[PDB]
Formats: C-alpha cells, sequence, structure tokens
C-alpha cells in the first residue's frame, strides 16, 4: 500500500502534470496556447533573432 | 571542506558552472520565492 499525500505550500514549485501538445500548424489561422500564452492568429516563419 | 552537517535537504540543481580575466557579473534577486540569477562575463 501507497499512500500519496498532498501538501499545498504558500512556496512557490513546479506544476506537477502530463501538460499535452498538439502539432504546430503554419500559415492557418489558428487558436493557439504556447506555453501559457493563448491568443488567435496566424502563425508563420519568422526572421526575427531571438 | 564545508558542511560537515546538513540536514531536511529540500532543493537540489546542476548545471554547466557559472564562471565557466573575466569580471564575473551577477545579479541576485529573489521575488515571490524564486531566485533570480544573471550575469555577465
Amino acid at each position: 500500500v501507497v499512500v500519496l499525500s498532498f501538501e499545498l505550500l504558500h512556496a512557490p514549485a513546479t506544476v506537477c502534470g502530463p501538460k499535452k501538445s498538439t502539432n504546430l500548424v503554419k500559415n492557418k489561422c489558428v487558436n493557439f496556447n504556447f506555453n501559457g500564452l493563448t491568443g488567435t492568429g496566424v502563425l508563420t516563419k519568422s526572421n526575427k533573432k531571438f | 571542506g564545508v558542511y560537515s552537517s546538513a540536514n531536511n535537504c529540500t532543493f537540489e540543481y546542476v548545471s554547466q558552472p557559472f564562471l565557466m580575466k573575466n569580471l564575473r557579473e551577477f545579479v541576485f534577486k529573489n521575488i515571490d520565492g524564486y531566485f533570480k540569477i544573471y550575469s555577465k562575463h
């Protein structure tokens, strides 16, 4: 027997969970969520250098 | 050596050396529990 006790503190911590992703689609109007950033738009290759 | 005794260890992180002639500028900030380290060599 294993007991999993979940102690939620005010301390910072990683949000733990199997966050899933979809395939990337380019040159179409889509909704999106990129690592928590959400919006609607058309994703194209950028020439910007981050 | 340092720390012949330590207990209740809650966090460990390992990455390439911060240090690796060079000025070694660092900023150490601590906001909402997150310890943010910035640097330039």
